[PDB]
């Protein structure tokens, strides 16, 4: 139940061509395909006659023909190849095989012909997994393999800046490695796939529903990548149009421009970018077909029942007549050229051969008769770069192969758009041969509207202000987030905390420290505190003067000396501490400032005491008591400066609040607790002072000090609710503190010295 | 052609080198008496006894197809389309092939498993060891009894391993064996604790001078004493006679090619010695001792080839026919004398008893009501065959029931036999050189090392791999790729990386070998030392006795109503030499943090006061208060700038020394020296000059005793000064210089009281 075509030549050429489609179970193989296995076995003859007939092309060796059927399945190919190898081992050996249209029926043609050095050159098999030379050290193809058109896809996708895309892939053969091929080609191109599913064969319109659905759940993804086949991309096209959702497809050769894809779904196919195999007509090869009927053509076998087939008649009967191939419309196979140039190239690596064993003959070399697959294909299949046959005239196409044995990628970019009369019409708007070339023009889409269809992104780059680096769940997806003013960001990833105080001078690196804060204020607040100053500098150069005429004067005579001198500079030493305060703090001047108000309320104290000495009742014991209560005071002052480290450097509110490094590192709670202990012993001896009934004795300067004692403790006790109730404004506390030891150091002018000198002075 | 038919319920293939290759006309020449006639018996032998074997195949009879191979891959491809012809849809009939028993050789297995494939029919290999056909996803339908040849490797690697030889040199040959072996050989040694250090390639197109220079680069590597071969039988031998004429001696561990031959230490024995080689375990079949003796070519009819396999082995024609050759003997036999097993023999069982229980378990799920041949055995698919039973096989070895535990005959995932080989050791008896059995490599290491002598010796190879004593050693060395000999650091840096000994701190004692990256610590001055308790006393002493002439001062200061002056006068100075005297208490102290800074302004004050007071009584009511006040000011005034020395850096900023050992340093303030002693220096130098000049002068009026102290007390400024600087100049100690100026500066101010104290202490006595 085989036939075989077998012509006589010098050099005879295999053939393997699907003439019968898959019988299954019930037989080998059935019906005869009518354009992929007969038209290209015509295709192939025609070639062949052409050669012999070429006086160009081996002039004397004449081109034989061993043409099988491979019936569609790969166990009939390998069970069918087993008769080019009995010839190389009547039989007439051959020097190649020019077949294989199914990438299984090349595969095992392959594998079997590779151990007995055969070279094979396919014309249709477009397997990606017959690229390697591992395991098809023979095997040649003129048609591209099938992942050149992942990365064609690829560098269309990235033409139009489409970086987020979905991928629909297939269940069978095709339908995966271009999947792999289109994902590893994105990532070089940086381009990244958002939904990654395989669809099935068996699926039902349910499945089909919810892979649409599931592309529907990013609606950032209006383009879909499709690497389907015909039935698969035509069922996903009558899915979306059901659910009436709107994508900008991208598809494979598997849709092309086949019109049966968008048969009755040509409302949700508008915008689709496909890809087809380029490829032309032979005029040649259409007047041969045309003019082929059973009764002039005996030397193929299947030509009857291909003629029963096509046209419905029966030889048994005499309907078989009339009928004839020039009347009937006739379709040329797409891959006829590819068949041609197969044929033709081994024809020229053939001549070649023969050309450089033996130049002086004409004829089949002496040298020639055994025929190796090894040299012969590596050192001129490999190497042939002839003019393309029956080639139209403005177009520069070359048949070569590359080192992995392939042949030259060259796609044609389709697209789907509506006429104005809104006919749908799938028109070349490019071409992708090693490089990408798209007018732009006639797109529908391309024209100048509000936004090509743009799939940027997920989210748009976001670098100008905010913080790009927070991802929802997916990488690719790049979305901005601002940061508080306290949080400003050093790096890419994230944001630092340094603080908002710290602006960076446009460089975001480092944190830049900024020195505006409350240090000291030159002329914003020092207004004031130059007249407390100035008047405890007019009060010491009255007291200098006070003190001048006092042993002159009975008064001061008759009172004591020593302790006249320090009230004049304990006076003068409220003022000291006064600009203190003023100045900037550090970790100097605070533990002078914190000693300044130590002593300030020990001389106060110590004139209490030695005013209550006096009335109670000696300059000896006086001065004694009082360099003791002063070396007491400040005995805890120096065991309380070391408790704790002084230092500069204080952290505030952000947003520049102008309140750094506004006081020392030292605690000052230590000291609030130093000064009031001592304001109650002065309070004390103050009580018992007006305790004493000696008013008749020495009244007036008793007056005087009492009424001095009572206003200091009036005030000493209306300035701890106000500390307390700010907690804050550093500058207001600095100013409210130099106000507060003026107004001691002024009442202290105004005690029991100055009647005294008043009365001496008039 | 020649070629076996027996006719069966199932027929086996058979792929057998029976013929030697050949060149010229002739394809295939020799007959091969040992790896093609007797391994061609063997399938037969064991066949004929599953024919009779009761309980494998009772109803099915197991048929034979073989064929010569002639050791040609090429050829065996022409053969083996006739194992597929009766596998597609009336000279000779074709047979159905249930399996092939062929291969014997890894070219001849490769290129039959390719065409097999296509056809799905089962392979198993009785010698190839190719490590090529373990890959299933281009020989997914072959299967081997024999381990392949990569598992030498993990044994060779597992022998450096137990003998800690680390640093070794690989030695391979040309062709498809040694590459293919030594590269599987690295990732094992390299997965151990192991690196290669030379790589060397033999070649059989060489004359023995290329030999010597393999041997020469060699011995430029004092270290490596072991070598790994991986060469073939022919190779190795011409090697090992090469390092005879060098004179060399190496321990040499060898895979299969070297293993118990007799033909590689023929002439070179002495450079052999204690070598350790590796060798299949395979036992020798009793029952095939008598089944190839007693094969005669009157009654052996079943065999083709072996008429020329007799006239071959005895020199004799049968029929001689006008030839150079004698007749045979009727009584021609081969018996024990003149026969030798085949090494790889049972392997060849093991394969034929392989498919054939294969089968019979197929048969068994298939047909368990009958016993013979079904309809749906006629298919006969081969891809259940090889992937459900075949994979799946376990059973004991048909013909070795002694060893039966480790004798299991089974394939792994990749279709591969069991890996068991067998380690000798080339030993010197006495007057005799043979090998001996050692251990054996089951799936584990186990050596008789007992029984090894000149190998019982460790002989260290580790000179580079760790000697490594635990001195913070840093494996590295500059030039060789991974010596490390382990010198290239000392103890007293830390170890924190190989390449690099990296020491982490300057002058740092590691813990053990990198936790010691901290700094060394230092120790300050010891306080409460016995030599500052002498001077606390002193200045203990010294301030109760200024202490005593203070009170007996202000209780003779009544009746003396002339002096108005003299109690002021004496108050300051009691005061100066009491704030001098209580320096000494704080500046002997060793913690220091900001007491050195209020130090030198208390000496400062000090000598200020001091000053002023000289001052005072060389330029001596209302007159003498006023210079009291001057007096006063001027202590003041000294005291301006005392502060502003310190108003820079008063605890300093670093203190170190020439010893990086003790680092006796205070740690707490880092003052200038210089800028210390300079201005100590100047505040006694105005004193001095201000002293002469008073004592030139004579003060009579009461006076000369004022005038005698000031002049008394000048010579002890200018000595103390003279001698404090020098000593704290250059030698800058952390305390002898500070303990001898607080002894100087107490004795200063004894003297000075001492002085002005002398009237009223004979006054009040
Ligand atoms: N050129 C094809 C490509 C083919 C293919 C093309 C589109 C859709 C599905 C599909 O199935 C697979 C699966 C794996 C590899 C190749 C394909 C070849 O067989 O190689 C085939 C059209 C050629 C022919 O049969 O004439
Ligand atoms: N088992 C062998 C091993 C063989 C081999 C053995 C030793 C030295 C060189 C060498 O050449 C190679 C090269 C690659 C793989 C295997 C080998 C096989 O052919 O597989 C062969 C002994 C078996 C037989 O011929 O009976
Ligand atoms: C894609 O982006 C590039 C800039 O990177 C731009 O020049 C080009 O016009 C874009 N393509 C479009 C808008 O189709
Ligand atoms: C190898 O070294 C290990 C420890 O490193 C030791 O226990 C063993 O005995 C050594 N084997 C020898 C010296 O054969």
């Amino acid at each position: 139940a085989k036939k075989v075509l077998t012509l006589e030549g010098d050099l005879v050429l295999g053939g393997l061509f699907p003439v019968h489609q898959k019988g299954g179970p019930a037989e080998d193989c059935g019906p005869v395909n009518e354009h992929r296995g007969i038209q290209r076995l015509e295709a192939m003859l025609f070639a062949l006659d052409r050669i012999n007939r070429d006086p160009h092309l081996l002039p004397g060796v004449r081109l034989g023909a061993h043409i099988l059927d491979s019936c569609s399945k790969d166990t009939h190919a390998l069970e069918q190849a087993l008769d080019f190898v009995r010839a190389s081992l009547a039989p007439t050996a051959i020097t190649g095989v020019i077949g294989g249209s199914y990438s299984d029926v090349s595969i095992q043609v392959a594998n079997l012909l590779r151990l007995f050095q055969i070279p094979q050159i396919s014309y249709a098999s477009t397997s990606a997994k017959l690229s390697d030379k591992s395991r098809y050290d023979y095997f040649a193809r003129t048609v591209p393999p099938d992942f050149f058109q992942a990365k064609a896809m690829a560098e269309i996708l990235r033409f139009f800046n489409w970086t987020y895309v979905s991928t629909v892939a297939s269940e069978g053969d095709y339908g995966e490695t271009g999947i792999e091929a289109f994902e590893l080609e994105a990532r070089a191109r940086n381009i990244c796939v958002a939904t990654s599913e395989k669809v099935g064969r068996a699926m039902s319109r349910a499945a089909f529903e919810g892979v649409v659905r599931a592309l529907l759940q990013k609606p950032s993804a209006r383009v879909a990548v499709l690497f389907t086949r015909s039935e698969d991309a035509r069922e996903l096209l009558a899915a979306s149009q059901r659910l009436n959702a709107s994508f900008t497809w991208v598809a494979s050769d598997g849709w092309g421009a086949l019109e049966s894809v968008v048969a009755g779904s040509e409302g949700a196919a508008e915008g689709a970018i496909t890809i087809e195999l380029a490829s032309y007509p032979i005029s040649d090869f259409a007047s041969y077909f045309q003019s082929l009927d059973p009764w002039n053509n005996s030397r193929n076998p299947w030509f009857r029942e291909f003629w029963e087939q096509r046209f419905r008649c029966s030889f048994r009967q005499r309907d078989c007549a009339a009928h004839s191939l020039r009347a009937v419309p006739f379709e040329q196979e797409s891959k006829i050229m590819f068949v041609v140039n197969a044929v033709y190239a081994m024809a020229h690596a053939l001549h070649n051969m023969h050309r450089a064993l033996c130049p002086n003959t004409t004829r089949l070399c002496d040298a020639m008769r055994p025929v190796n697959g090894r040299r012969l294909y590596k050192d001129f299949v490999l190497n042939v770069k002839f003019d393309a046959p029956f080639r139209p005239a403005d177009t520069h196409n070359e048949v070569r192969f590359d080192r992995f044995g392939d042949g030259i990628g060259r796609y044609n970019i389709f697209t789907y758009l509506r006429a104005g009369s809104g006919r749908y019409r799938y028109q070349k708007v490019g071409y992708w041969a090693e490089g990408l070339t798209l007018d732009t023009s006639l797109i529908p889409w391309a024209s100048p509207s509000a936004g090509p269809l743009p799939a940027s992104r997920c989210s748009e780059p976001c670098l100008q202000n905010e913080v790009k680096s927070v991802q929802p769940g997916e990488v690719c997806c790049w979305l901005c987030i601002p940061c508080q003013p306290y949080e400003y960001r050093l790096d890419e990833f994230t944001c630092a905390d340094c603080g908002l105080g710290y602006w960076p001078n446009a460089s975001l690196t480092g944190c830049f420290e900024l020195p505006q804060e409350y240090i000291r204020w030159g002329d914003a607040w020092a207004v004031g505190p130059v007249t407390i100053a100035c008047l405890g500098a007019l009060a010491t150069l009255f007291v200098l003067g006070v003190f001048v005429r006092h042993n002159a004067t009975p008064v001061v005579k008759a009172s004591g000396r020593e302790l006249c001198y320090i009230l004049l500079g304990g006076v003068f030493l409220c003022y000291c501490m006064t600009f203190i305060f003023i100045a900037k703090p550090s970790t100097a001047v605070c533990t002078l400032r914190r000693l300044g108000l130590g002593t300030a309320f020990s001389v106060c104290y110590s004139a209490l005491l030695t005013k209550t000495n006096r009335i109670a009742r000696s300059p000896a014991s006086q001065v004694a008591i009082c360099l003791a209560l002063i070396s007491g005071q400040l005995l805890i002052v120096v065991a309380w400066l070391v408790v704790e480290a002084p230092g500069t450097g204080k952290e505030t509110a952000p947003e520049r609040r102008e309140v750094v490094t506004l006081r020392c590192n030292h605690r000052d709670a230590s000291m609030l607790g130093s000064l009031a202990y001592n304001v109650l012993l002065i309070a004390l001896c103050t009580l018992y002072a007006f305790k004493t009934r000696k008013c008749p004795e020495n009244f007036n300067e008793a007056k005087f000090i009492g009424f001095t004692m009572y206003t200091t403790c009036i005030i000493w006790l209306a300035f701890l609710p106000i500390f307390y109730v700010t907690s804050s404004d550093y500058r207001v506390q600095t100013t409210t503190m130099c106000v507060s030891v003026s107004l001691s150091g002024s009442v202290v002018l105004g005690c029991l010295f100055a009647p005294k000198l008043h009365i001496i002075l008039f | 052609r020649r070629e076996i038919k027996i006719e069966g319920d199932l027929v086996l293939g058979g792929l057998f080198p029976i013929n030697e290759k050949g060149t010229g006309t002739e394809e295939c020449g020799r007959i091969n008496e040992d790896r093609g006639i007797q391994r061609l018996e063997a399938m037969l032998f064991a066949i004929d006894e599953i024919n009779k074997d009761d309980y494998l195949l009772p109803g099915v009879k197991l048929g034979v197809h073989i064929l010569d191979t002639c050791s040609r891959d090429t050829y065996a491809l022409e053969q083996s389309l006739e194992f597929v012809r009766a596998s597609l849809t009336q000279e000779n009939i074709p047979l159905l092939i249930a399996g092939v028993i062929g291969g014997s050789y890894s070219s001849v297995s490769i290129q039959v498993a390719n065409l097999l494939r296509l056809f799905q029919i089962p392979q198993i290999s009785y010698a190839s060891t190719s490590a090529k056909l373990s890959d299933k996803s281009r020989y997914d339908y072959f299967a081997r009894t024999v381990p392949p040849d990569f598992y030498q490797a993990k044994a060779m690697a597992e022998i450096l391993r137990f003998f800690n030889w680390t640093y070794v040199s690989t030695v391979a040959s040309e062709g498809d064996y040694g590459e293919t072996g030594i590269e599987a050989f690295e990732q094992e040694a390299r997965l151990r604790n192991i690196c290669i250090a030379t790589a060397e390639k033999v070649g059989r197109s060489n004359i023995r001078k290329s030999y010597d220079s393999v041997i020469r680069e060699l011995l430029q590597k004092p270290n490596a004493r072991v070598v790994v071969l991986f060469m073939r039988s022919d190779d190795s031998r011409e090697l090992i006679a090469a390092a005879s004429r060098a004179n060399a001696s190496f321990t040499w561990v060898a895979s299969d090619g070297w293993g118990a031959q007799e033909s590689i230490i023929k002439g070179s024995e002495h450079v052999a010695y204690g070598a350790i080689t590796l060798e299949l375990a395979s036992q020798p079949v009793r029952q095939f001792d008598r089944y190839f003796q007693s094969l005669n070519p009157y009654n052996n009819h079943r065999n083709p080839w072996f008429r020329d396999f007799w006239e071959q082995k005895f020199q004799c024609s049968l029929q001689n026919k006008r030839n150079h050759r004698r007749v045979c003997d009727k009584h021609l036999a081969i018996d024990s004398s003149n026969y030798e097993q085949e090494s790889k023999i049972m392997f060849v069982v093991n394969a034929v008893y392989a498919m054939a229980h294969a089968l019979h378990k197929m048969q068994r799920t298939l047909c368990p009501n009958t016993t013979k041949l079904c309809d749906a055995m006629k298919i006969l698919d081969g891809k259940k065959l090889y992937k459900d039973y075949l994979l799946k096989i376990n059973f004991t070895a048909p013909f070795n029931p002694n060893k039966d535990a480790d004798s299991i005959v089974k394939f792994d995932t990749f279709g591969d036999g069991m890996g068991r080989y067998n380690v000798f050791n080339f030993q010197n008896v006495g007057g005799k050189y043979s090998y001996l059995k050692v251990g054996h490599w089951a799936e584990t290491l186990s050596l008789d090392v007992n029984s090894i002598h000149w190998s019982r010796n460790s002989v260290p190879t580790s000179q580079c791999s760790d000697p490594c004593a635990p001195n913070e050693m840093k494996n590295m060395q500059p030039g060789d790729v991974c010596c490390w000999i382990c010198i290239p650091c000392e103890p007293y840096e830390y170890l924190a990386d190989e390449f690099t000994c990296m020491d982490c701190g300057s002058g740092q004692w590691p813990t053990a070998d990198l936790t010691g990256c901290y700094d060394l610590p230092e120790d300050y001055i010891r306080w409460e030392d016995a030599w500052a308790i002498g001077p606390v006393t002193i200045a203990c002493l010294g301030f109760m006795c200024t202490c005593m002439v203070v009170t007996v001062f202000i209780k003779h200061n009544n009746t003396p109503l002339v002096k108005a002056s003299g109690r002021e006068l004496c108050y300051i100075l009691l005061f100066g030499v009491g704030l001098s005297y209580c320096m000494t208490f704080f500046f002997i102290a060793k913690p220091s943090p900001v007491i050195c800074a209020l130090r030198r302004l208390g000496l400062g004050s000090s000598f200020a006061i001091c000053y002023s007071a000289l001052l005072t009584k060389t330029n001596c009511f209302i007159s003498p208060s006023s210079q009291v006040f001057i007096c006063l000011g001027l202590i003041l005034v000294q005291i301006v700038m005392v502060s502003v020395w310190l108003i820079l850096e008063a605890p300093g900023t670093r203190r170190y020394t020439l010893a990086e050992k003790r680092e006796t340093v205070i740690l707490k303030c880092n003052v200038k020296d210089s800028s210390m002693l300079i201005s100590l220096t100047y505040d006694v130098i105005l004193v001095i000059l201000c002293t002469v000049y008073a004592f030139k002068t004579r003060k009579c009026p009461e006076n000369f005793n004022e005038a005698k102290f000031i002049g008394f007390t000048m010579y002890t400024t200018c000595i103390i000064w003279l001698a404090f600087l020098p000593i704290f100049y250059v030698t800058s100690s952390d305390y002898r210089v500070q303990t001898t100026t607080m002894c100087i500066s107490v004795s200063l101010s004894g003297f000075v009281v001492l002085g002005c104290l002398f009237a009223p202490k004979v006054h009040i006595i």
